[PDB]
C-alpha cells in the first residue's frame, strides 16, 4: 500500500495550497515530467501543515519543485507510521444544520449560547434565537 | 479535467452520493459528473440545494482512485478523478431516495464521522 508523507506549510493557507497543486497536476500531466503524487490530506481542524500521499519520499520532493509555498517544508520529509493512516480523516461533531445551539464572537451577546430558527439558501445570512439583555433605553442617557 | 476543478474557492458545495466538492457556477453548469442520468442535476438550480449541501468538511486531492488507500476507505475507486471530501452531512429527503433502489443504485451515507 501506498506511504502518507508530511510537509510543512504557511499558516492560513491550506485550501490554496491544494487547488494550486490540483492546477499544477492537471498542467503537468500529459508531459514528460507527471507527478507520481496520489493524495493530499488537508484536514480543516488541523491549521500550519498539510500531507500527501506517494510511496517514496523523493517522490514528493521532486514533485513540489518551483512552488513558492512548500520553500520551508523543503529540507525534510517526516514520515508517520502505518497506525495513523486512519486517524487523519476522523472528524469530531459542515457543523450547519437548523434547529441547532450556536455562539456568538462580536456583537453585544458575547460568549453565550444561542439557538438557530431558519437557515438562508443564499448563505449570506442566518437566522438566531436569543433572549435580549438592553436596559430598555432607561440607565444610559 | 479542467472542468471539474473548483474555479473560486467561495461558494463551493459538496454532493452526497460521490461527494464531488465543485463550485456554484460548476454545479449550475455542468453538476454532478460521476452520477448526472441518475440525479437529473444539469439545467436546474433548485435541485442543487434540495441534494447537494454545504454542510461538509475535508479536501482530498483524488487523482488515482483504481490504486488509492483512501478510495478504497471512502468507497470512492469507481469513480473519476477530482476533488472529493471525507464527510457530508445531510440525508435526502424521502421523495428522490426512493427512485434509486429502482434503478440499481445503492444509496449509502458517506458521512464517516462520528457523532459526539
Ligand atoms: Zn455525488
Amino acid at each position: 500500500d501506498p506511504n502518507l508523507w508530511t510537509v510543512k506549510c504557511k499558516i492560513g493557507e491550506e485550501r490554496a495550497t491544494a487547488i494550486s497543486l490540483m492546477r499544477k497536476f492537471i498542467a503537468y500531466q500529459f508531459t514528460d515530467t507527471p507527478l507520481q503524487i496520489k493524495s493530499v490530506v488537508a484536514p480543516e481542524h488541523v491549521k500550519g501543515y498539510i500531507y500527501v500521499e506517494a510511496y517514496k519520499q523523493t517522490h514528493v520532493k521532486q514533485a513540489i519543485e518551483g512552488v513558492g509555498n512548500l520553500r520551508l517544508g523543503y529540507w525534510n520529509q517526516q514520515m508517520v507510521p502505518i497506525k495513523e493512516m486512519t486517524d487523519v480523516l476522523k472528524v469530531v461533531k459542515a457543523n450547519l444544520k437548523p434547529k441547532s445551539w450556536v455562539r456568538l464572537k462580536r456583537g453585544i451577546y458575547k460568549d453565550d449560547i444561542a439557538q438557530v430558527d431558519y437557515v438562508e439558501p443564499s448563505q449570506n445570512t442566518i437566522s438566531l434565537k436569543m433572549i435580549p439583555r438592553i436596559d430598555y433605553d432607561r440607565i444610559k442617557a | 479535467a479542467l472542468e471539474t476543478v473548483p474555479k473560486d474557492l467561495r461558494h463551493l458545495r459538496a454532493c452526497l452520493l460521490c461527494s464531488l466538492v465543485k463550485t456554484i457556477d460548476q454545479f449550475e453548469y455542468d453538476g454532478c459528473d460521476n452520477c448526472d442520468a441518475y440525479l437529473q442535476m444539469k439545467g436546474n438550480r433548485e435541485m442543487v440545494y434540495d441534494c447537494t449541501s454545504s454542510s461538509f468538511d475535508g479536501i482530498i486531492a483524488m487523482m488515482s482512485p483504481e490504486d488509492s488507500w483512501v478510495s478504497k476507505w471512502q468507497r470512492v475507486s469507481n469513480f473519476k478523478p477530482g476533488v472529493y471530501a471525507v464527510s457530508v452531512t445531510g440525508r435526502l429527503p424521502q421523495g428522490i431516495v426512493r427512485e434509486l433502489k429502482s434503478r440499481g443504485v445503492a444509496y449509502k451515507s458517506r458521512d464517516t464521522a462520528i457523532k459526539t
